[PDB]
DNA sequence: TGTACAGTGACAAATTATCTGTCGTC
DNA sequence: ATGTACAGTGACTAATTATATGTCGT
DNA sequence: ACAACGACATATAATTAGTCACTGTACACGTAGAGACGTAGCAATGCT
DNA sequence: AGCATTGCTACGTCT
């Protein structure tokens, strides 16, 4: 269990904040393509 | 052998509480008489108990509960008409035919008439007996495979051979894959899902590069992988981007599908001219290092924009052609953003105390040399086994060509390197103490005011001689110059050198 | 839709009609199922309904020709499917009730 | 229950013997394919 | 009890869910829940929510959704029955037979 | 020892619906 | 009011037959 | 001694085998094949 | 004289 807990700890540790901006701009990049008609 | 009583009941448990009011010890003549109380409490006579108690104290918990009967599972048909279904059932469904329990009591009952049998197999014993069968096959049908797991990995090779994989591009990987997203030219038709093909470093299980493209999987498609794989990065300020694609230098091993371009001469030449060795896979499945990021990048990516077709035909959303809607100028930076943003940053799944990209950082046997752009562009695709004439001549694929340096020789066996999408001018290559060494660079005869690539040459070469035009570079140049792959090779003239 | 059908029909003494969509084909698109199952399936070759589905070795089994084909869905149709009885009567054999 | 049955009672009557020989002899024809 | 089924997220975050993942399977976007939790945290981290909705309630959230876009694939058809029958023309005329 | 991510079971932490007391005149 | 209809299913029921019971037994 | 395992013949009941009325579900043109890169057929356009 | 090289066409064969 300790052990399993330094794995799932050391994950936890990413530093996502900054990986996010992907995913709020390739939705804005998607919505600021509109129709051809 | 140790078996465990399951499934303990209500009427187990009145049975069993009785058992342990008697496992209490006493002298045996009033132990025959205290068990007397079991009698109405069982409603059966001390006789069921002594059983009972001969049964407790041979077989615990197992054989205080009753059995199964001997004959659950068995079919009273007997063993003629079980065999006969299952022999039906087994050899109607081999190849590619596919029988159906339906279908075998349809024999079972022809058969009988045959037999004369006044009572053969129902249908539904029929479909009864092949009820293991079924089941049996379909837990063949979805089995988990381990994967492997630590650092030390090896991967199968279609030489039978296994080779360790042993730090950071030891043994990179590619393969490509048709893109789930229809996407469109320049204010936009429809035009068709492009291919994806990634090089994948099997230590890190990091990515170094990608071709994105609707060129179909091809040697100059791989090779342009490499060319993005092998040289340092710098994306434009118009990406935006947050990390850098530090990934760069050399393989020393190149593990891959066994594709014709895979398998190409061209790519064997690069092996030669940049020290790695290429390995074929054996089945798909040690492959998965790259398969599986298709599937990753499928469902994280694809999935979520406007083109997306689907992972079959079977599954295939009607509104893709209808409001596909990228052009692949964006796809190339969404898909860039994700692996450069996210997927370099992307825990690696076996070993959690680390991103993708810091067990290529870390892992890499020693800091590669950066190697000069110029030199995987002499990394050329190559002819041989032709001549240079006689004179300060030369000739290609029905051009025709100058050389500043070729007359000083005679009508000999020469070397040729090319650039496929720049045919404008060839390098020249010579076999001195039976090396290669460089004749000189070489131009088509008068060819300067224009550039020309080899693909729009080839084409032009079919319409020259089926017209009965006079063979030569300059008539062969007209009938390049005098669409779905017009538009795909336009879209993808969009490219970084002018834009870095 | 060609004019060469309803010209046969004008000749013959027909009208032709269309459906709306596919459901309301259903009495024409059901006896292909029930040709694919009770017939194509239990062949040499049956390349199975789907592309996620067709046999591994379709090619490799296919090894039946057209005359042969015509000839078992000849037997099928007339000593079999026509004889069943109609799914909504239950008392008539399709032909019976022709 | 007496109509279902009258149905059911009917379609037990149907002589599947054309029906029936022809699965055989379906069988026995593609017992000559070779590939 | 009467707050069986019902989330304790609260309307904002029951329609955020439910307004992501469903403009995200319109068209051939196929988003699946577990892109609409990573629109979750994205969501809660610039509204400066330090509470963001864990991907098992976002899951459940949806359980009925799914399960509603499910069932339209099982609905059965009566069918026609006895003798009576005709068939129905583009022409909008049920000829019968 | 293929790969490995999205979905899911079994459980703990937290919330909170509601149902169980000792009670008061009815 | 009504797409089609066959193969596979469930929920019993008739027949089989494995084996639990009650008395005697030594 | 008499409470221990037999010797039943007969119930007891849990197995299988069979009857039916329901129902899900595919029938809806569709992967054989595009598109690369050989080993091997070829012509040709040179020339000594 | 002699072939000798050069630019197509299969017929796979693989993803
Ligand atoms: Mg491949």
């Amino acid at each position: 269990e300790a052990a399993s807990r330094r794995l799932r700890t050391a994950g936890k540790t990413i530093s996502n904040q900054s990986l996010l901006q992907e995913v709020v701009d390739r939705d804005a990049l998607v919505a600021t393509k509109k129709s051809r008609k | 052998k140790n078996v465990i009583a399951t499934q303990l009941s209500e009427e187990a448990q009145v049975k069993l509480e009785v058992i342990q009011s008697l496992l209490e010890p006493c002298d045996r003549t009033t132990y025959g008489q205290k068990l007397r109380e079991a009698a109405e409490k069982l409603n059966v006579s001390l006789r069921t108990v002594q059983r009972l108690v001969k049964n407790w104290e041979q077989d615990g918990l197992v054989g205080l509960t009753q059995t199964s009967r001997a004959d659950k599972g068995k079919h009273r048909i007997g063993e003629f008409w079980e065999n006969f279904i299952t022999k039906t059932y087994k050899e109607g469904n081999k190849g590619s035919k596919r029988m159906t329990p339906k279908q075998v009591a349809l024999r079972v009952e022809a058969k009988a008439r045959e037999l004369k049998d006044s009572k053969p197999p129902n249908y539904k014993t029929v479909l009864r007996v092949l009820a293991p069968i079924l089941e049996k096959q379909q837990k063949a049908k979805s089995i988990r495979s381990p994967g492997w797991r630590g650092t030390t990995l090896s991967v199968k090779t279609r030489e039978g051979k296994d080779l360790s994989v042993d730090y950071s591009n030891h043994v990179w990987q590619c393969d490509h894959t048709r893109v789930d997203v229809l996407l469109v030219d320049q204010h936009g038709e429809i035009l068709s899902r492009p291919w994806l093909t990634t090089v994948i470093d099997t230590y890190s299980r990091c990515i170094m590069g990608i071709n994105l493209g609707f060129d179909a999987p091809s040697s100059g498609v791989v090779a342009l992988a490499l060319r993005h794989a092998i040289l340092p990065k710098r994306y434009g300020s118009e990406y935006k981007l947050h990390c850098e694609w530090g990934t760069y230098g050399k393989p020393e091993h190149f593990y891959t599908d066994g594709g014709k371009d895979f398998r190409s001469n061209h790519l064997s030449q690069i092996g030669a001219q940049l020290g790695f060795v290429c390995h074929l896979r054996d089945r798909p499945s040690e492959g998965g290092v790259v398969e599986r990021p298709f599937k990753t990048l499928n469902d994280q990516l694809f999935s979520t924009l406007p083109g997306y077709t689907g992972s079959n035909v079977q599954e295939r959303p009607e509104d893709a052609e209808k409001d596909a809607r990228l052009t692949l100028r964006e796809l190339e930076q969404l898909l860039v953003r994700y692996i450069v943003d996210r997927y370099n940053q992307s825990i690696d799944a076996r070993m959690g105390d680390q991103t993708r990209f810091e067990r290529w950082e870390a892992g890499l046997p020693t800091v590669p040399v950066p190697i000069p752009e110029r030199d995987l562009d002499i990394c050329l695709m190559k002819q041989s086994r032709r001549t240079v004439q006689r004179g300060g001549c030369l000739q290609f694929q029905n051009l025709m060509y100058r050389g500043e340096y070729l007359a000083g020789y005679a009508g000999e066996t020469v070397n040729l390197r090319f650039d496929p999408r720049d045919i404008t001018t060839i390098l020249v290559y010579r076999q001195e103490n039976n090396q290669e060494v460089f004749l000189t660079r070489a131009h088509a005869q008068g060819l300067e005011t224009e550039q020309l690539a080899l693909d729009e040459a080839e084409a032009a070469s079919r319409r020259l001689r089926t017209a009965g035009k006079t063979i030569s570079n300059q008539s062969l140049l007209q009938e390049v110059v005098d669409e779905r792959q017009k538009l795909e090779q336009t879209v993808l003239r969009s490219a970084a050198v002018d834009e870095s």
